C-alpha cells in the first residue's frame, strides 16, 4: 500500500536483512510471504544478489504458492536490475 | 488433420479443448495419429494430454506408445519428452523438500517391463541416426541428456544386463558404442560391456559414477607416496581396478600424469623414502598391466608423452642408476609399446635423442639400437 | 675464450640504474634465444629481496617477459612475498598478471598460491577484480594440476554434505570461479562436486560470462 | 521436510518401558538416517545402535524375537548411511547370531539350520520363530554386504 513513502528509508541494509532473515525456513507459506515482500521492494534494493540468487532458487521449487510468488519477484526483479533480465 | 488452414488453425485447437475433455475419449486411433505421427500444435496439444488426462489412460497410452511395433506409428522426438513430462508430473511432487534426492540410487522411478523397455531402447537408437545438420557431437549431447530417463525408467541390474547384451550388427550409422559406453554412468560391473566397450574402442567423456571412488584412490595413493595402513588399496586396489575395468584407468591417466613431480625439485634420488621409488614403480606397474592400452588409438597421447617425459627425468636424475629392476622393467615396458605400435616409437623418439646423450651406458643401449 | 664475469657480479655490486640495464639485457638475450632461461631462472628469482621500490617492478616485467618455456617448483615463495612487505598498489596488479600467465610445477605450488590470493583477498579486498581475472588465466592454463586437489579446496564430506558456504562470500567464489575455469577440458570434473556447486554453475554461468565458461553438466541443459 | 526435528525426540522415544514404541523409534530414526546425513544424526544413531545392543541382554527369548525382527534394517540402512558404523554393527550383529546359535541348539528343530553353514544365497511359510531370526539375520547381512560391494 505505502510505495511512494519507501524510498526515504535511511537505514536499508538492517531492514533487507530484517526481511531476507525468515525466507531460509522451511515454511512454503512464509517464503512465498518473503518473497513477495521483495518483490514489493524492487524498487531500493535491485542490485542485491542475495534476493536474487533466492529468486532463481525458489523459482522451481515443488509447491505452488511458493512458485507463484517467486514468478510475482522475479517480475519486479526483471522490471529494473538489468542483470536479473539477462540472468 | 488434413486441410492446411493457417491462421484458423488454432481455432480448431479452441474446439479441441471446449468439446472434447479427454483426449482419448472418442476413437483411440486418430488421436494418436494426431498428435504422434511420422506439426505446430503439437507441443500445446501434448502439455493438454498430459495435465488433463486420467492415469489409467495415460498408463494405457505409454503401453501402447512403447510397444513393440516397427509400423512407425509414433514420432520418438515427441515420445522422450512426453515421458520426461510424465515422469515429472508437478502433481507427483506437491510441496516436498526442493532438490534434495539420494545422488547414489534414486529410489521414486518409473517401472517398466521387458518388451516396453526393449521397444523404448531400440526407437531411441533409431531416431538418433537421423544426423541432418547436429553432427556427431551433438548426437553425444543429446544421448547424455536422455540418458537420465533411460536410467530412471528400469531402475535394475537384471534390466541393466538385458540392456548391455543387445547388440545390433551392420556398419553403417551403427551409434551403438556410445550407448554400450555410457555403462560407466550406472556404475556397471559386466564383463560383457567392457568387452564390448574395449573391442570398439570408442573414447568418450561421459561422467561416471565409479571415478569418483578412483580418483579418491589416486589421491589416496599419490599421498600415501609422498607421505613416507593407507598403503593396502594403494597398490592392490588400483591394479585390480587396472586389470578390471581398463577404460577408467585410461581415462584418469590425465592426473595421474600430473603427480610424481617432485623429481625435478629433489634430484638426489638417495635420500627420499618413498617419494620417489615407491609411486614411480607402482605407476610402472600399472603401465605394464596395461599393454593392450599403451598401444591403443588417439586422445591418449598427451598422457602417455608426459609419462614417458616423467620416467626420462626420473631416470637421468637418479643417483647413478640406484635401481635396477626400475629400469629393466621400464626398458621392457618400452620395447613392448614399441613392438606393439609404431605411433609410441615416433611419439618418444623426441625425447629419447636426448635421453641417449645422458646415460651413455651399456643399460641405455639395450632397446635404443622359464618352465 | 671467454675469461670474464659480469653477469654474477654486476648486480649487487653499486646502484641499481645498472642492474635495470643488466636485467633488461637479460630478458632481451632470453626472448630472443629460447634456451639459457632454465640456468637464469634461477638468478632472476632470488634478486627480489633488493628492498627497492624499483627492482621489484623490473623483476615483475623481466619475468613476464619471459612467460614461457619455464618451470617453477621451488622459486615461488621468493617472488610471490612482494605483496605482504608494503602496500605496493601499483605493483599488485603486475604480480597477479606475472602469477597467472607463468606455470606451475606440482600442484603445492598451486595450493600455495591460492592459499596466498585468499589472504590478499581476506586482507584487501578492493581488487577481487583483478584476482579472479588472474585465477580466471591461471585456470585456463593447466587445468590438470589442480584435478589432485578439487576435494580439498571446498569442504565436502564423503557422507555428510554439511557445512554450506555462504553465498555472497567473496572466498568461497574465487574457488569456485577457478573450478568452473579448469573445468574446460577436465574428462570427469563433476564426479567430485558437492550438491550445491551444481546450483552455483547454473546462478554464477547465467550472471556472468566473462569468468565461468560453458560446461556440460548432466544437471544443466544446453 | 520438516521430519529432521523429530531427532530432537527420538532418543526420548527410546527411553520408554514399551518395546513397540522402541521398535517405532528405531524405525524412523533410520529412515531419517537414509534421508538426512547430519554429525548428530551419526550420534542418535550410534546410540540407537549402543541401545539395542545392551537390549540384547536383558530380553527373553519370546520379546528378543519380536525386538530384533523389524529392527535389523534399521541396521542396514545405517550401514547404507554411515561407513564408520559397519564394524560396530558387523560386532553387534555377531553377537546377535551367536546368540541365536545357542538358541537354536537348546530345543530339537525341523530344518536344523546349523548344517547350513555352507550354504549360498539364492536370488532372490510356518516355520520356527529362532530359525526365523537366524534366517532374518542372515539376509540382513547379505543385504549389508551386496550394498557395501555396490
Amino acid at each position: 500500500q505505502s510505495e511512494k513513502h519507501l524510498e526515504k528509508i535511511l537505514n536499508v541494509d538492517e531492514f533487507v536483512k530484517r526481511i531476507f532473515s525468515v525466507i531460509h525456513s522451511n515454511d512454503p507459506v512464509a517464503r512465498a510471504i518473503t518473497l513477495r515482500m521483495l518483490g514489493s521492494l524492487a524498487s531500493i534494493i535491485p542490485e542485491r544478489k542475495n534476493a536474487h540468487h533466492s529468486i532463481r532458487q525458489s523459482l522451481d521449487s515443488h509447491d505452488n504458492v511458493e512458485v507463484e510468488a517467486a514468478v510475482f519477484a522475479a517480475a519486479n526483479f526483471s522490471a529494473q536490475s538489468k542483470d536479473f533480465a539477462v540472468g | 488433420e488434413a486441410v492446411r488452414l493457417g491462421p484458423s488453425s488454432g481455432l480448431l485447437v479452441d474446439w479441441l479443448e471446449m468439446l472434447d475433455p479427454e483426449v482419448v475419449s472418442s476413437c483411440p486411433d486418430l488421436q494418436l495419429r494426431l498428435l504422434f505421427s511420422r506439426p505446430s500444435f503439437r507441443p500445446y496439444l501434448l502439455t493438454l494430454f498430459t495435465h488433463q488426462s486420467s492415469w489409467p489412460t495415460l498408463h494405457q497410452c505409454i503401453r501402447v506408445l512403447l510397444g513393440k511395433s516397427r509400423e512407425q506409428r509414433f514420432d520418438p522426438s515427441a515420445s522422450l519428452d512426453f515421458l520426461w513430462a510424465c515422469i515429472h508430473v508437478p502433481r507427483i511432487w506437491q510441496g516436498r523438500d526442493q532438490r534434495t534426492p539420494q545422488k547414489r540410487r534414486e529410489e521414486l522411478v518409473l517401472r517398466v517391463q521387458g518388451p516396453e523397455l526393449i521397444s523404448l531402447v531400440e526407437l531411441i537408437l533409431a531416431e538418433a541416426e537421423t544426423r541432418s545438420q547436429d553432427g556427431d557431437t551433438a548426437a553425444c549431447s543429446l544421448i547424455q541428456a536422455r540418458l537420465p530417463l533411460l536410467l530412471s525408467c528400469c531402475c535394475g541390474d537384471d534390466e541393466s544386463v538385458r540392456k548391455v547384451t543387445e547388440h545390433l550388427s551392420g556398419c553403417i550409422q551403427q551409434w551403438g558404442d556410445s550407448v554400450l559406453g555410457r555403462r560407466c554412468r550406472d556404475l556397471l560391473l559386466q564383463l560383457y560391456l567392457q568387452r564390448p566397450e574395449l573391442r570398439v574402442p570408442v573414447p568418450e567423456v561421459l561422467l561416471h559414477s565409479e571415478g569418483a571412488a578412483s580418483s579418491s584412490v589416486c589421491k589416496l595413493d599419490g599421498l600415501i607416496h609422498r607421505f613416507i595402513n593407507r598403503g593396502a588399496d594403494a597398490s592392490m586396489a588400483c591394479r585390480k581396478l587396472a586389470v578390471a575395468h581398463p577404460l577408467l584407468l585410461l581415462r584418469h591417466l590425465p592426473m595421474i600424469a600430473a603427480l610424481l613431480h617432485g623429481r625435478t625439485h629433489l634430484n638426489f634420488q638417495e635420500f627420499r623414502q618413498q617419494n620417489h621409488l615407491s609411486c614411480f614403480l607402482h605407476v610402472l606397474g600399472l603401465l605394464e598391466l596395461l599393454q593392450p592400452h599403451v598401444f591403443r588409438s588417439e586422445h591418449q597421447g598427451a598422457l602417455w608423452d608426459c609419462l614417458l617425459s616423467f620416467i626420462r627425468l626420473l631416470l637421468n636424475y637418479r643417483k647413478s642408476s640406484r635401481h635396477l629392476a626400475a629400469f629393466i622393467n621400464k626398458f621392457v615396458q618400452f620395447i613392448h609399446k614399441y613392438i606393439t605400435y609404431n605411433a609410441p616409437a615416433a611419439i618418444s623418439f623426441l625425447q629419447k635423442h636426448a635421453d641417449p646423450l645422458h646415460d651413455l651406458s651399456f643399460d641405455n643401449s639395450d632397446l635404443v639400437m622359464t618352465a | 675464450s671467454g675469461a670474464c664475469g659480469a653477469f654474477v657480479h654486476g648486480l649487487e655490486d653499486e646502484m641499481y640504474e645498472v642492474r635495470i640495464a643488466a636485467v633488461e639485457a637479460l630478458c632481451m638475450l632470453a626472448q630472443s634465444s629460447p634456451s639459457f632461461a632454465e640456468k637464469c631462472l634461477d638468478f632472476l628469482v632470488d634478486m627480489f629481496n633488493d628492498e627497492i621500490e624499483e627492482v621489484r617492478l623490473q623483476s615483475i616485467h623481466t619475468m613476464r617477459k619471459i612467460s614461457n618455456n619455464i618451470t617453477l617448483r621451488e622459486d615461488q615463495l621468493d617472488t610471490v612475498l612482494a605483496v605482504l612487505e608494503d602496500s605496493s598498489r601499483d605493483i599488485r596488479e603486475a604480480l597477479h598478471e606475472l602469477l597467472c600467465c607463468t606455470n606451475v610445477s606440482t600442484k603445492e605450488g598451486i595450493h600455495l598460491a591460492l592459499v596466498e590470493l585468499l589472504k590478499n583477498l581476506t586482507k584487501y579486498p578492493t581488487d577481487r577484480d583483478s584476482i579472479w581475472k588472474c585465477l580466471k588465466f591461471l585456470g585456463s592454463r593447466h587445468p590438470t594440476l589442480v584435478l589432485p586437489l578439487v576435494p580439498e579446496l571446498l569442504s565436502t564430506h564423503p557422507f555428510f554434505d554439511t557445512a554450506e558456504p555462504d553465498m555472497d562470500d567473496p572466498a568461497y567464489i574465487a574457488v569456485l570461479v577457478l573450478i568452473f575455469n579448469a573445468a574446460k577440458t577436465c574428462p570427469t570434473m563433476p564426479a567430485l562436486f558437492s550438491d550445491h556447486t551444481f546450483r552455483h554453475y547454473a546462478y554464477l554461468r547465467d550472471s556472468l560470462s566473462h569468468l565461468v565458461p560453458a560446461l556440460r553438466l548432466p544437471g544443466r541443459k544446453l | 521436510p520438516s521430519m529432521h526435528i523429530c531427532l530432537d525426540f527420538i532418543p526420548e522415544l527410546i527411553a520408554q518401558p514399551e518395546l513397540e514404541k522402541q521398535i517405532f523409534a528405531i524405525q524412523l530414526l533410520s529412515h531419517l538416517c537414509i534421508q538426512y546425513a547430519l554429525p548428530k544424526s551419526l550420534s542418535v544413531a550410534r546410540l540407537a545402535v549402543n541401545v539395542m545392543g545392551t537390549l540384547l541382554t536383558v530380553l527373553t527369548q519370546a520379546k528378543r524375537y519380536a525386538f530384533f525382527m523389524p529392527t535389523l534394517p534399521s541396521l542396514v540402512s545405517f550401514c547404507r548411511a554411515f561407513p564408520p558404523l559397519y564394524e560396530d554393527i558387523m560386532s553387534l550383529l555377531i553377537q546377535i547370531g551367536q546368540v541365536c546359535a545357542s538358541d537354536v541348539a537348546t530345543q530339537t528343530r525341523d530344518i536344523d539350520p546349523i548344517i547350513t553353514r555352507l550354504q549360498q544365497i539364492k536370488e532372490k511359510g510356518s516355520m520356527d520363530p529362532d530359525v526365523q531370526l537366524c534366517h532374518c539375520i542372515e539376509r540382513t547381512v547379505i543385504e549389508i554386504i551386496n550394498m557395501s560391494v555396490s
